[PDB]
């Protein structure tokens, strides 16, 4: 976690690389790239971080794992494991656990993101910028006068 | 770059409505049993419940539901386990499903309180979902559930030991909790479970988000002479950052970020999400609903009543009169209805509109139009969460009939700070960024916002760079309603803070050339803050309509102009001081992020140099010596734009914002007119 | 057909802005440093200011937020290695 | 610029729900009459 | 302007209940269990429980209703059905109607059968109705500018 | 629709069968792809076009 | 793969209901690896199929 950023789990390095390779923003402090440079298939138009908390399973002393079959809420007003006519009787509900109020539970936090509908890029530049249709390193002599194997 | 641990207290509810058994009617109680005075005297016990499950037979062991065919004792029976069987929610299959012989159910005990099914929870206590409390005997936990056999009441008529059983109810005990709902009609002061307590009702508590402010305002001390930052040359032992109590940094950064970019999109790094409000909550476009059709429920099985009938084949008459008879082909007792089937009825749309109109406006009316409750204890501190939660507001105030067919906003609701709400989309987004729980370890990045070094290009060397941060809990945070936060106890602890920086892999000699070139005297750095204004705040005692301000003699070289607005004292901390104890409101400061609503509360202003020479000068304005902002209805000839305002004030504002006005008005171009402008935020009603 | 007799009310909303009055002689903006700001009358002599406000009454204590607009500029110089010096100017209402 | 005839099979259904007695309660049957065996015969 | 009918999303019945929650009721009486010595089982009546208790059995009284569908119909009706061409309507029964085919009274007191347009008209097809094309679509209360100007 | 609950096995009319119910089938549309992608061969040595 | 198999496999409503992951803007873990475009809400596919 010492390196993650944007309230998510993505290392600073990958964020810098993506921002430079897409819009050459990242050496002057980040900010929202302008409209026309950010089209549908872009990066910043397809980046969403998310996070939640759930009930810990080793500190809430009265944790009791409950299967699906024995879970009842809104009983006596909904079906049982299907969309059919209502069944059962009223009763206090057993388990959506509480997470707020005077009676919270010990909880842990999870974080992830969603970046569908784009390609991860890496530019073949010396300093990850878009300085010309042909990059500079592609002209570097050592890469244009011999052969090398890639792994 | 900061890492820490935040606790939002007990008063944080992030959703509208409740979660548990929300479909059940708001007055329906659960299965229970209570005590009545005997009628010493042997107090009796009454039971209100029902038994949904259908079984096979009942004996002193219980109710049998299984048949192990290959059992050692022939076909030994299988009785339901008393710890989780029978399931509360298992019922019948078909709408008819004619009645069985016996049945069973679950029922609470007289010990625990009674609460309506709407908003009732009780944590499970075994792997299979059991809710029965546990008790330590011999060092081991054991249950306490105990049958309660039952039987017909016709008992009261003939026959004897023929009394057989016909409905076993299992009965137990829970640790019922009601985390997010409260009582809305409690009939009696006492709490002993009466007969009437079976009709108590509960409703949920207003949603209330708490999160970090926009752009992390308040997190870094600016403009505080007590705790000024520092960025200086290490060996210098001489400062290089200066500050006064009037340079209002945070608002200036707000405006600058408005100018050079759009705002209606959010950036997670700096919490950039300005706080909006729905355009229809503030201003009501009420024109009823479309309900030319009636709606109608129906009988689960289609036809409700009936009336047995008998087939009568037409064994016709002989010769003359037509006689009749009976037939044996059919059955003998048939179900048949007559006429339209029995049906209930509801008006759909108006109900939805009414629900919304109550729930999204009425609860926020000014406190002086609400009345204390009955038989519930309510805090005597008029700021905490409970007080705001438990007062009662008459739904008759706002409903389908109010200001019908007109576009209007209520005069009670004009001065209510409308950014304190729960549809303020920025607040929802920010509160969801951290998560929905109450214990949160977090990890953030805070920008640097002082202009005079905001963009400065540093040059090689060793520098000392140091700064101060706040630990208060209502400054660095923000609610949705406006309740205090020191009372309710939400805490925040900073563990580690580390600093990051980025460089450019510039070529060696090029950088050396640029450095030597930039060290010269004549090409230094110039910087200019966006807002570039002073700041003066003057008190306004309650119920006064006159404010004079005088500035003693002085020179006015290179002035630019006046800007002004109005503010509520309850929503503004004191300047400079590192901690304002008299501050008890955790809503949204306008003075620090630009959210004003009092602008309509003005009449006019007048200016003078040396107390005798007015300055519009030389009779320019239509009025002689005063900017007549708004006139009352008596202004028979000067109201303009179909609204309250006068022409000349309109002209002045339009000039000073858009340089439009000397050649007929019109709608200024988009890119020239931004969020905090004038014309984007003008509404006549 | 049976409408009662009536009167009419009107009012406006100006959420989320500031009220402006700039120091020109024609209420326009023809450049940052305004013309009246450098005229001889207001730059080589003294003057005293009087403002009077008329507002709409309320019930809780309030504040009047007045913004005088001036210039705020800073010049930053750094001759040698690891030594930085600055100077500020805030014209009227100076330090 | 092409022209042809297209058949989307039998598993083509562009609406959610149905169009035949949409309001009627789901459980209810329509008028009918069935047979039973009387064991008393 | 264009009817774009997709049906409505309704896979769950929506039920309504009794204001109290439990259906009918039938008096009942508690019993106990004096042992059945040497024989089956006795079955007496205990005195601790007052001998008239309320209880239902099976499920509970309930009524069905189709929320989404019902709303959609209201809609199509109120917004497309009324504005049909005049000739597709018949006069009401036993109520006066002005003979002048322009004034408000006539424009209102006629009746148009909700059977013409239903929850199944041209279902699944993005399309517009023949009678409606040559009838002005700017004379319609769903208008935005007209509403704004009327309220102003 | 397809029967979402069938209490019996034989479909013969019976007293119980007054309780069967229904549920609408899920919708699925079918059409021509965007830009007719795939309607025209490309990129394959098998069926190269000719100009 | 055919229609009826996708039409008659039934799933419990309880797996998702109005008490799911409350307050938290969040996606179900089972749904981060299911193609979110083979989905009937899709506007473009709908328009093409109507056309
Ligand atoms: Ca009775
Ligand atoms: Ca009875």
């Amino acid at each position: 976690e010492g390196y993650n950023v944007a309230q998510c789990n993505m290392t600073k390095d990958w964020f810098l690389v993506q921002m430079l390779a897409n819009y050459n923003i990242g050496y002057q402090g980040f900010y929202i790239p302008e409209s026309y440079k950010d089209r549908m298939y872009s990066f910043f138009r397809n980046f969403q971080p998310m996070s939640r908390q759930v009930v810990d399973d080793t500190k809430y002393k009265d944790y009791q794992q409950v299967g699906i079959i024995h879970q009842h809420n809104n009983s006596g007003f909904v079906g049982y494991l299907a969309p059919t006519m209502r069944e059962g009787q009223a009763y206090p509900a057993n388990v959506p656990y509480p997470l707020i109020g005077k009676t919270a539970v010990d909880s842990i936090t999870q974080k992830k993101f969603l970046c569908d509908r784009t390609l991860w890029r890496i530019p073949f530049s010396s300093n990850f910028m878009s300085m010309g249709a042909l990059t500079d390193l592609g002209q570097n002599l050592l890469y244009a006068n011999s052969a090398h194997a890639l792994d | 770059d900061i890492r820490g641990v935040l606790d939002r207290g007990p008063t944080f509810k992030p959703y509208s409505g409740t979660a548990y058994n929300a479909l059940a009617p708001k007055g329906a109680p659960n299965s229970c049993e209570w005590d009545e005075d005997d009628t010493r005297n042997g107090k009796k016990t009454h039971v209100y419940a029902q038994a949904p499950f259908a079984g096979e037979a009942i004996n002193k062991n219980g109710l049998q539901i299984g048949t192990n065919g290959a059992a050692t004792e022939g076909n030994k029976e299988i009785y339901a386990d008393k710890t989780y069987q029978p399931e509360p929610q298992i019922g019948e299959s078909q709408w008819n499903e004619a009645e069985s012989s016996v049945a069973g159910g679950r029922v609470l005990k007289k010990t625990t309180p009674m609460k309506p099914c709407y908003g009732s929870y009780a944590r499970p206590t075994n792997s299979n979902g059991g809710q029965g409390v546990m008790v330590e005997q011999n060092g081991k936990l054991e249950s306490q559930v105990e049958m309660q056999f039952f039987s017909t009441s016709v008992n009261a008529m003939n026959e004897a030991n023929a009394i057989q059983p016909k409905l076993l109810l299992y009965s137990e005990d829970v640790n019922m909790e009601t985390p997010d709902t409260h009582l809305s009609y409690k009939p009696g002061k006492s709490d002993d479970n009466s007969k009437a307590m079976l009709g108590q009702q509960s409703m949920p508590n207003r949603p209330n988000y708490i999160a970090f402010r926009d752009n992390f305002i308040g997190l870094m001390y600016y403009n505080s002479t007590g705790n000024m930052g520092v960025l200086a040359g290490q060996a210098s032992q001489l400062n290089a950052v200066v500050d006064l109590q009037d340079r209002n940094t945070e608002l200036s950064y707000q405006l600058l970020l408005d100018s050079i970019g759009d705002r209606t999109r959010y950036f997670s790094m700096w919490n950039q999400a300005v706080d909006s409000y729905d355009p229809d909550v503030r201003i009501i476009e009420n024109h009823g609903t479309e309900d030319e059709l009636p709606n109608y429920c129906f009988p689960l099985g289609g036809i409700g009543v009936t009336d047995t009938y008998q087939a009568i084949k037409a064994t016709n008459g002989n010769g003359g009169a037509t006689t009749w008879a009976q037939d044996n082909t059919f059955a003998e007792r048939n179900e048949i209805g007559v006429g339209n089937n029995f049906a209930m009825e509801i008006n759909l749309n108006a109900n939805l509109w009414r629900n919304f109109l109550y729930s999204n406006i009425a609860l926020y009316l000014p406190d002086k139009l609400k009345y204390n409750p009955t038989n519930v204890e309510i805090s005597d501190n008029p700021n905490t969460y409970d007080y705001m939660n438990k007062r009662v507001v008459a739904p008759g105030l706002v409903d389908c009939y109010i200001n019908l067919g007109a576009r209007w906003s209520l005069d009670y609701m004009d001065n209510v700070n409308p950014f304190n709400h729960h549809r303020n989309a920025g607040l929802r987004y920010r509160s969801m960024l951290l998560g929905n729980g109450r214990y949160v370890p977090f990890h953030i990045q805070v920008p640097q916002k002082f202009f005079a070094i905001k963009n400065l290009l540093l040059l090689p060397g060793s520098y000392t760079y140091e700064w101060n941060f706040r630990k208060d809990v209502n400054m660095v945070l923000q609610s949705s309603l406006g309740n205090d936060l020191r009372v309710d106890g939400a805490s925040i602890k900073f563990d580690s803070i580390c600093l990051y920086a980025t460089f450019f892999p510039m070529a060696h000699n090029t950088a050396s050339t640029l450095e030597a070139m930039l060290r010269n005297d004549t090409n230094d750095q110039s910087f200019n803050d966006y807002l570039s204004a002073a700041n003066m705040l003057y008190p306004i005692p309650a119920n006064a309509t006159n404010v004079p301000i005088s500035i003693p003699s002085r020179n006015w070289a290179a002035f630019r102009g006046w800007a002004f607005t109005r503010l509520k004292t309850k929503e503004t901390p004191s300047l400079g001081s590192g901690y304002d104890p008299y501050y008890t409101y955790s809503g949204s400061i306008p003075y620090l992020d630009g959210t004003f609503y009092l602008n309509h509360t003005f009449k006019k202003v007048a200016i003078t140099f040396d107390s005798s020479v007015s300055w519009p000068g030389n009779d320019r304005l239509l009025t002689p010596n005063e900017f007549e902002i708004k006139r009352s209805v008596d202004g028979e000839g000067y109201n303009v734009a179909q609204c309250n305002m006068t022409k000349d004030w309109f002209l002045v504002q339009m000039l000073a914002n858009y340089n439009i006005g000397y050649q007929g008005f019109y709608i200024p171009e988009s890119y020239k007119d931004r969020m905090y402008s004038f014309f984007r935020n003008f509404q006549p009603m | 057909k049976t409408a009662v007799d009536s009167i009419t009310q009107k009012k406006f909303l100006c959420d989320r802005t500031l009220w402006r009055i700039p120091f020109s002689s024609n209420f326009m903006s023809m450049g940052a440093l305004t013309d009246l700001g450098q005229n001889l009358l207001y730059a080589n002599s003294a003057h005293a200011l009087d403002m009077t406000f008329e507002v709409d009454p309320m019930d809780e204590p309030t504040l009047l937020y007045v913004l005088f607009e001036v210039f705020d500029v800073v010049r930053v110089h750094q001759p040698h290695r690891g030594v930085i010096e600055t100077v500020y100017l805030r014209t009227p209402f100076s330090a | 610029d092409i022209r042809g005839v297209l058949d989307r099979g039998p598993t083509f259904k562009p609406y959610s729900g149905t169009a035949y007695n949409a309001l009627a309660p789901k459980g209810a049957p329509n008028s009918c009459e069935w047979d039973e065996d009387d064991t008393q015969v």
